[PDB]
């Protein structure tokens, strides 16, 4: 029953239980039907929280790695443990999109969410890919949040939060991805002084403070 | 500051249910 | 290859990766030789987060129980889940304490550390036990808590701040366990006082010192 | 709630 593990997801996130809560949110999904504006958040923040803490334990192993000989064999064999799991994470995510969530989507609204979902799994890849296989990883990244930031400047107010939320992280995509303080904070500045324009809720003005905030550090 | 403490400033998991 | 485990297991640490963490220093112990005091830390530093995570995730579904028709089923059912998880890693621990890590312990220090822990892991399956194996396992708790104060009594500095740890948690052993505000309360306040004492070269002791306190301020007024 | 005990560090 979908409202049992909807309400399961619910129990562990209290519990801090994030596994737990990404299984329930995979099994909603699996269903096939259309998931609620709560429902797409739990399997977001589940999932965030799981890959997230990946990415977080890679970047320091990896900053260990930067010495001997026997101990750095042993930091990169660790680091590519983090990596096996980090992309089992960010394929489970990406299958999901593909297979249910971007190809329900009957609202501009959730298809910029999951276009930016897929935007970002993707750039989450790109952080852990090789020489070979990252320039194509990374474009299908660029191609997600594109189409995103298409749909969302047409059909989407400036100030609305998955608008100025899926600019936060495209811009961050270009800053850090592909080395352009220039598009990243084009994006960013743009997409607060359209916001700002368009003064005429409290996740919206806290969104624009985080994208200022990136302007400010990379000036 | 790029350390190996340093977050990715994107969107961060606010706004959710606090005990 | 116990050199490279404990390498492992620092690496661990850094990355907040608890349960590997754990697994690393679990088979230090088993190789059976006595454990340094950075493997000692790294141990307990290890068990230490994997049991912290289920108490406290046992805690916030224990209150969601109580304030929860047949929605509260799920919630003891999730509760019972977690309690397993909790049981299994205290059993864990309370076997290495028990085949290795006790009997080996060559030095006061040592002993006071590990049944001051073996205290610790049955005040947590305490904390989580129906009333049938309670009374029983609330006693392995305090006898171990209480081997571990006569030792440090007659063996330690005031000061010292795995003596004063013990405190701490013996206190809290009978303030949450045992129902007592005031044995809670002496336990803390002369280990306190004998620590004063003993200063008319470390810093983590004054640090205990200071949790004793706070726990007399909040428990009586 | 936390319980008052020893802390890690
Ligand atoms: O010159 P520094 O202040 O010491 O910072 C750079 C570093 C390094 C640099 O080389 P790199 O380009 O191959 O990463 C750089 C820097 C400065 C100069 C170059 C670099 C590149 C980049 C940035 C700063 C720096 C911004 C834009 C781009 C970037 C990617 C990811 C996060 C932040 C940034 C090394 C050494 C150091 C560094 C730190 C880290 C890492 C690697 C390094 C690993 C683990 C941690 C980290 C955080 C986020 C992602 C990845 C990592
Ligand atoms: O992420 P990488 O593929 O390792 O890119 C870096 C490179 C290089 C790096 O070393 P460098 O600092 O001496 O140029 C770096 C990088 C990463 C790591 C280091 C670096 C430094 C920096 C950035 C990324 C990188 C961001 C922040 C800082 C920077 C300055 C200008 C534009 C963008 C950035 C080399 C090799 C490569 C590179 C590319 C260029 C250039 C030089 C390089 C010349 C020509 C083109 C370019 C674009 C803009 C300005 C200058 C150039
Ligand atoms: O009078 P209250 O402010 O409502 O607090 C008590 C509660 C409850 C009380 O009954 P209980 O002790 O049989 O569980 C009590 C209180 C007050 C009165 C009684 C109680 C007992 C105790 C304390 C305060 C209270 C201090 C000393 C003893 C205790 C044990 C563990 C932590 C803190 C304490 C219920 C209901 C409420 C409560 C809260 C919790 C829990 C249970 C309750 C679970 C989940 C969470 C918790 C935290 C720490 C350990 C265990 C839990
Ligand atoms: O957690 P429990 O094992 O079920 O203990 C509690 C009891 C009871 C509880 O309800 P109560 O508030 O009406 O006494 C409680 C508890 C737990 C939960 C609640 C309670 C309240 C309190 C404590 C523990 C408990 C700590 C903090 C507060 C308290 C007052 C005096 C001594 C110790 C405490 C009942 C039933 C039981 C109890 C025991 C006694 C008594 C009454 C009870 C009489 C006689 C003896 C006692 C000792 C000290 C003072 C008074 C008594």
């Amino acid at each position: 029953d979908k409202n049992e593990l909807v309400q399961k997801a619910k129990l562990a996130e209290q519990a801090e239980r994030y596994d737990d809560m990404a299984a329930c949110m995979k099994s909603v999904t699996e269903q096939g039907a259309e998931l609620s504006n709560e429902e797409r958040n739990l399997l977001s923040v589940a999932y965030k929280n799981v890959v997230g803490a990946r990415r977080s334990s890679w970047r320091v192993v990896s900053s260990i790695e930067q010495g001997a000989e026997k101990k750095q064999q042993m930091a990169r064999e660790y680091r590519e443990k983090i990596e096996t799991e980090l992309r089992d994470i960010c394929n489970d995510v990406l299958s999901l999109l593909e297979k249910f969530l971007i190809p329900n989507a009957s609202q501009a609204e959730s298809k910029v969410f999951y276009l930016k979902m897929k935007g970002d799994y993707y750039r989450y890849l790109a952080e852990v890919a090789a020489g070979d296989d990252k320039k194509g990883i990374v474009d299908q990244s660029q191609q997600a949040y594109q189409e995103a930031f298409e749909i969302s400047k047409k059909e989407m107010q400036p100030t609305h939060p998955i608008r100025l939320g899926l600019a936060l992280n495209f811009s961050v995509f270009y800053y850090e991805i592909l080395n352009s303080p220039e598009k990243a904070c084009s994006l960013a500045k743009t997409a607060f002084d359209e916001a700002i324009a368009e003064l005429d809720y409290k996740d919206s003005t806290l969104i624009m403070q985080l994208l200022r905030d990136n302007l400010t550090l990379w000036t | 500051s790029r350390s190996g403490l340093y977050r990715s400033p994107s969107m961060p998991e606010n706004l959710n249910r606090p005990r």
